[PDB]
C-alpha cells in the first residue's frame, strides 16, 4: 500500500 | 577512523560493488580495511547538497552500538557520498516478513525490541529526534543484531519541539497526533512511533492499522481507537504500546523508562 501522505 | 582525513574519504578508497536502493545506495568495499560498507549517493542534480549533507552531520555527533555507524563522507567533488557500516541482512521489516518463524522465536523478537529501545534512550539523552522511526529503517546483522538507521529527517534540537516545514507528507500510521495536526515533532513523537515499531515486530512484519486507510487514521485516533493486541504478544508488552500511544504526549513514557522495561525483563514503572 501507500505509506506517506499529508493530513487534512 | 578514515583514510587521509577525519571524515573525508577519497573517492578512491572505496570500490563500488552494486546498487541496493532507490537516492541510490550501493554496497562497496573500503580498502584501508577491506571492510564492506554501504554507500548512500545523491541525485547529481537537485538542490540537496545542503540538505543531503545535513544527514552526514547529525551522524558525526552520535556513536552507539545499535545506531548504524557513519564512517565517512565525500564532499569536495560530485557525486556526494556518505559511507557507513554495512548491515548484511538489510532492513528489519523485510527480514521479518521473509524470516523463518522458528529460528525467530518470541525472545529473539524481544531481543530486537530491547536493542532498539536502547538506541533510543541514548538518542533521548543526546537530545536527538529520529523523525522516521519504523522497521523499514532498522537494519540487521548477524544473529539478529539490530541497528537503527536512516537519519534523514533526524534533528538535533534546542527547544523541546520541532516544527516540521509546512506543506509536507509523512508516514501517517507511524506519525503522532500532535505532529499529524501541528507539524510539531518531539522526542515524544518517536515514543509514539516506537509503539508502532513494536506492533510491526510483534506481527512479524504487518502493515499498521491493517485494512484501514491513511485518511481515516487521525479521526480514528481521536475517537480513541488503537490497534488490538497482536497474537502471541505478551500482555506486558502490549500494555507498553498503549503507553506509547497516549493522546497527550506528556503521558507517554520516556525511552529511559522504556529501555528499563525491556532490559529488566519487566521489573520497572509504566503503569
Ligand atoms: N548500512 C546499510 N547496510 C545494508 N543495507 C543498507 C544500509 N543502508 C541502507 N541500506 C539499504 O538501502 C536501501 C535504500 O532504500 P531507499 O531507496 O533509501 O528507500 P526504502 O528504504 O523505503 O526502500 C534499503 O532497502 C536498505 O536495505
Amino acid at each position: 500500500e501507500e505509506i506517506f501522505g499529508e493530513f487534512e | 577512523s578514515p583514510n587521509y582525513d577525519k571524515w573525508e574519504m577519497e573517492r578512491t578508497d572505496i570500490t563500488m560493488k552494486h546498487k541496493l536502493g532507490g537516492g541510490e545506495v550501493y554496497e562497496g568495499v573500503w580498502k584501508k580495511y577491506s571492510l564492506t560498507v554501504a554507500v548512500k549517493t545523491l541525485k547529481e542534480d537537485t538542490m540537496e547538497v545542503e540538505e543531503f549533507l545535513k544527514e552526514a552531520a547529525v551522524m558525526k555527533e552520535i556513536k552507539h552500538p545499535n545506531l548504524v555507524q557513519l564512517l565517512g563522507v565525500c564532499t569536495r567533488e560530485p557525486p556526494f557520498y556518505i559511507i557507513t557500516e554495512f548491515m548484511t541482512y538489510g532492513n528489519l521489516l523485510d527480514y521479518l516478513r521473509e524470516c523463518n518463524r522458528q529460528e525467530v522465536n518470541a525472545v529473539v523478537l524481544l531481543y530486537m525490541a530491547t536493542q532498539i529501545s536502547s538506541a533510543m534512550e541514548y538518542l533521548e539523552k543526546k537530545n536527538f529526534i529520529h523523525r522516521d522511526l519504523a522497521a523499514r529503517n532498522c537494519l540487521v546483522g548477524e544473529n539478529h543484531l539490530v541497528k537503527v538507521a536512516d537519519f534523514g529527517l533526524s534533528r538535533l534540537m534546542t527547544g523541546d519541539t520541532y516544527t516540521a516545514p509546512a506543506g509536507a507528507k509523512f508516514p501517517i500510521k507511524w506519525t503522532a497526533p500532535e505532529s499529524l495536526a501541528y507539524n510539531k515533532f518531539s522526542i515524544k513523537s518517536d515514543v509514539w512511533a516506537f509503539g508502532v515499531l513494536l506492533w510491526e515486530i510483534a506481527t512479524y512484519g504487518m502493515s499498521p492499522y491493517p485494512g484501514i486507510d491513511l485518511s481515516q487514521v487521525y479521526e480514528l485516533l481521536e475517537k480513541d481507537y488503537r490497534m488490538e493486541r497482536p497474537e502471541g504478544c505478551p500482555e506486558k508488552v502490549y500494555e507498553l504500546m498503549r503507553a506509547c500511544w497516549q493522546w497527550n504526549p506528556s503521558d507517554r513514557p520516556s525511552f529511559a523508562e522504556i529501555h528499563q522495561a525491556f532490559e529488566t525483563m519487566f521489573q520497572e514503572s509504566s503503569i
